[PDB]
């Protein structure tokens, strides 16, 4: 369409990159709630007894 | 040799802390191998493999044993100081060496 | 102890090459069911007026 664009090679290249570094982190404590809540949501849902 | 008296020196002084905790008597300066490994790993770094590490110390210490100035590790790991150290290790000593030292420090600059 | 393990950098490395062929996407609507839920709670913990 006459404008560029990032193949999704440069996509992982570039989020490769960045988590290189020894900047702060890519996840943070609050990923941990996340996991809890979401595991918490796919137990109840998947389980098929009513 | 240079690394050596490195070694010299972090023994001395366990010497004469103990020797203060238990008075200027016979050699029961004992210490044990594993408290050598973070002080010596501060100056010849870490080549991320505790043996390698290890087995750099136990060299070391074999030399000076040949200097006679400490036991080979016994079987609970530990060594005694040998006297002669301090001797090795007086005031004197130190203040020339160290004096070297910066003389060396002076020139590599 | 004579117990290799993996510095960091080998974990890096090879979370980049096990993604790489296939990189399980995240572009998913459970991955917005996801962030949803996320917001429902840190509005709700951000709103201080009871």
């Amino acid at each position: 369409d006459g404008r560029i664009f990032a193949t999704d090679a440069l996509e992982v290249a570039i989020t490769f990159v960045e988590s290189l570094d020894n900047r702060f982190m890519t996840s943070t404590a609050s990923r941990l709630s996340t996991v809890q809540r979401e595991i918490e949501n796919l137990e109840t849902r998947l389980n098929p007894n009513p | 040799n240079l690394e050596q008296s490195l070694l010299v020196a972090i023994l001395r002084q366990h010497f004469v802390a103990w020797e203060q905790e238990s008075g200027t008597g016979a050699s029961q300066a004992q210490i044990a191998i594993d408290d050598l490994l973070p002080q010596l790993q501060i100056y010849l770094g870490d080549p991320g493999s505790e043996s390698k590490e290890r087995t750099r110390l136990l060299t070391l210490l074999d030399q000076l044993k040949g200097h006679g100035l400490v036991t080979s590790p016994d079987a609970h790991e530990r060594i005694v100081i040998r006297p002669i150290i301090a001797h090795l290790a007086d005031p004197i000593n130190l203040q020339a060496l160290l004096a070297w030292l910066r003389e060396q420090i002076a020139q590599q600059t």
